[PDB]
């Protein structure tokens, strides 16, 4: 409670030292987060994402993904106090981190089921969060990555609104241009997870170019072996309702 | 596909053990890298969380491991210790090599790949007191692979000779073999449990092999003085009368067997069965019978009427079986017609042949009926008698194997008396009369007499 009136402080300094020992303490255990829930830390916390201080919102942003990363019920009752779409906003700041800061508390919400997914997407944050990633270099990709995966992964309708919002191009970017492992594993894993569904899936993917780019990544010797893993589900996700020959036809020799 | 070295190691590449959430990338720079990267963000003014995105939040990292969607359950999976492997190389991957893989397995435990070469690692992974390892497909083995170490040992889906090439190079410390699905032979094997080889033996899981004595096994316990865990339940030599309660009596070691609970009296009524066992017809000594016909195709009711000089009738019916010589064969029921028939036959049988009496029962032994009707103008006439007939069954035994007392499974061999048929039945006896105004099935038992009390176990003097 003592941590929670602190921020109730003009301070800003004392609000961004609040903020950032709340996510300290609820990144380990779900219970410390409903304890700080409880104390209507999720109310005031929302209510500073406005504010336009880069390490203030930097480290509000933090503890609502640490918040919201452990159970269904912490990220259901953190979008109810009203969350989009000031977070969406931050996205487009100067600052990078304040934006690895939204995409991380983002992939923490919708992660558990798809009706935050779905709340999101009706919210418009799927074009939001593209962009952002296109518009990104680096690891501040890889929560953004990890979520659209996640949503495709969780049904049929949120692949779709993913899919129609660009996303598969925005992934083939990814596992082209960057150049670390884990961010191509993400983004071959978010391609498997989109292209696992109805064919129509594998075939908004296979036009962007994307299996040729698997298939070689999965036949190199250079790469990480939970990279050639993803790479690997990808390709036998996609290539097992994939209707399209043209795109399959140069799998054959190779 | 694999040696033994080349399989772990493989493995220990299938899992991983340098890359993402685990192992290395950028991700590390700060929290999975050594101290420069890390430390250099405080020394040089706080790059923050800001983090220059060399890294990751780890909880994040590890939030992606405890993620309901993000695969690593294992990887999604088996092995639980695996998965600890996995979070250790998260926590941090850097010092971590095959000087580490070669101190974890204490045990090792990580199922199937369908291979069979065992070579040198097993002595390099330091630790290994326990195997428990399946759908792989050893044959017999490069023993020497034993560490001075090796206490329990599951084998399910192997397919070895015999135990010796192992045997014959002993650490002092085997708790336990166990080889379910596999293949091992008779009572001699016991040998290779015995205090030269294996002193320890705590524990055992031994099914789907064929093992044929119970005091050959004893020679064996009276060399290995550890038993408290154990499948005997499970092997031909469970068939021996006296099975439970003298394996309980045997020796100074099994405190417990097969499944049952105490709390009324049964402890009191069954110390001492072994001593009596010295004594009893101390092989195995089978009751079998042969069950009541059913189905019994009222081929009469094609003639209704039934009474003229053919149609007019008797009836055989009798089973025809494979019971283990693989087989050994007898026309064993074989009574007329009533509309329901009881029919009866029983054997019994003095067994040795203990693997094949096994086979015998788990395999799929094979039954048949026949029914013959006669049809007849006195002259009844008959064509054999006549016959219309089904006989096959797949049939199946487990429980005396179990080392309990009894089996019974009733056998459709499937229909001549149909419903309408059978209906009929009892309409070719209402048309006699208003004139005058399971398919087909057989039951079975096979008992192999076991026992309520130490006396009544006792009994198996006479078997």
């Amino acid at each position: 409670p003592l941590l929670v009136l602190c921020i109730q402080e003009p301070e800003i300094a004392l609000k961004r030292i609040a903020a950032s020992a709340l996510s300290d303490i609820s990144k380990h255990s779900p219970e410390l987060a409903q304890t700080v829930v409880d104390a209507g830390a999720i109310a005031h916390l929302a209510q500073m994402i406005l504010n336009p201080d880069a390490k203030l919102k930097r480290q509000v942003l933090s503890a609502l993904s640490q918040i919201a990363k452990h159970s269904v019920d912490l990220a259901e009752m953190v979008v109810e106090a009203e969350i989009f779409p000031v977070v969406l906003t931050c996205l487009k700041d100067k600052d990078e981190y304040v934006k690895k800061n939204a995409c991380t508390l983002i992939r923490e919400i919708a992660k558990h089921t798809p009706e935050l997914s779905q709340l999101i997407v009706n919210a418009g944050g799927v074009a939001a969060v593209i962009d952002c990633i296109g518009s990104c270099k680096g690891n501040i990709r890889l929560p953004g990555i990890m979520m659209l995966g996640y949503v495709a992964a969780h049904s049929e309708n949120l692949a779709m609104a993913v899919i129609i919002s660009k996303g598969v191009p925005q992934l083939s970017i990814c596992l082209s241009e960057e150049p670390e492992d884990h961010i191509k594993a993400a983004a071959a894993w978010a391609l498997g997870q989109l292209g696992r569904h109805t064919p129509e899936h594998a075939r908004a993917v296979a036009v962007t170019n994307t299996l040729p780019v698997l298939l070689s990544l999965y036949m190199s010797p250079e790469s990480s072996e939970d990279l050639q893993l993803k790479s690997k589900k990808a390709i036998k996700n996609i290539l097992q309702k994939c209707t399209y020959l043209p795109a399959l036809e140069p799998f054959l020799y190779d | 596909p694999g040696t033994l070295s080349t399989a772990v190691c493989e493995h220990l590449r299938k899992l991983c053990l340098r890359e993402f959430p685990c192992g290395i990338g950028s991700w590390n720079k700060s929290r999975f890298l050594p101290q420069k990267c890390r430390v250099w963000r405080e020394l040089v003014p706080k790059e923050e969380e800001t983090l220059v995105p060399e890294e990751e939040t780890v909880e994040a990292l590890l939030g992606l491991v405890r993620s309901n969607h993000s695969p690593w359950a294992m990887l999604k999976d088996a092995s639980a210790e695996d998965r600890f492997l996995r979070e250790l190389a998260i926590q941090n991957p850097l010092m971590i090599k095959d000087t580490f893989f070669y101190s974890y397995f204490r045990s090792l435990r990580v199922v199937n790949k369908g291979v069979s070469l065992v070579d040198k690692d097993l002595l390099k992974f330091l630790k290994l007191e326990e195997l428990v390892l399946s759908a792989n497909k050893i044959e017999e083995i490069d023993a020497n692979n034993l560490p001075p170490t090796l206490k329990v040992l599951e084998l399910y889906g192997n397919l070895i000779a015999s135990m010796e090439c192992l045997c014959s190079a002993p650490p002092p410390r085997l708790q336990h073999l166990g080889l379910g699905h596999n293949k091992l032979l008779g009572p001699l094997e016991s040998l290779y449990v015995t205090s030269h080889n294996w002193p320890q033996l705590v524990s055992l899981d031994l099914g789907f092999n064929n093992l044929t004595d119970l005091q050959n096994m004893i020679l064996g316990l009276s060399t290995l003085r550890h038993l408290r865990l154990l499948v005997l339940q499970g092997n031909p030599l469970s068939l021996v009368p006296y099975y439970r309660g003298f394996t309980i009596d045997s020796l100074a070691h099994l405190c417990v067997l097969d499944d049952i609970t105490v709390s009324p009296n049964e402890k009191h009524q069954f110390r001492g069965l072994n001593i009596h066992g010295d004594l009893l017809a101390r092989e195995a000594q089978f009751v079998v019978t042969i069950g009541n016909v059913r189905g019994v195709l009222d081929s009469s009711i094609l003639d209704p009427e039934p009474g003229p000089d053919g149609p007019f009738i008797s009836y055989s019916y009798y089973v025809t079986y494979d019971f283990v010589e693989g087989t050994v064969l007898f026309n064993t029921v074989h009574k007329p017609w009533s509309d329901v028939i009881p029919c009866t036959y029983e054997m019994k049988h003095t067994l040795k042949e203990l693997i094949r009496v096994k086979a015998f029962l788990l395999a799929g032994t094979t039954v048949s009926i026949v029914e013959e009707k006669i049809l007849s103008w006195p002259v009844l006439r008959q064509d054999p008698p006549v016959l219309t007939v089904l006989g096959s069954g797949l049939v199946y035994l487990e429980p005396l194997l179990a080392g309990e007392a009894v089996v019974s499974t009733v056998c459709n061999f499937g229909v001549v008396r149909t419903l309408e048929t059978d209906r009929l039945t009892h309409a070719r006896d209402s048309k006699k009369v208003k004139k005058s105004l399971e398919p087909l099935s057989v039951e079975v038992q096979i008992q192999l007499h076991q026992y309520r009390s130490v006396e009544e176990a006792f009994l198996s003097l006479i078997d």
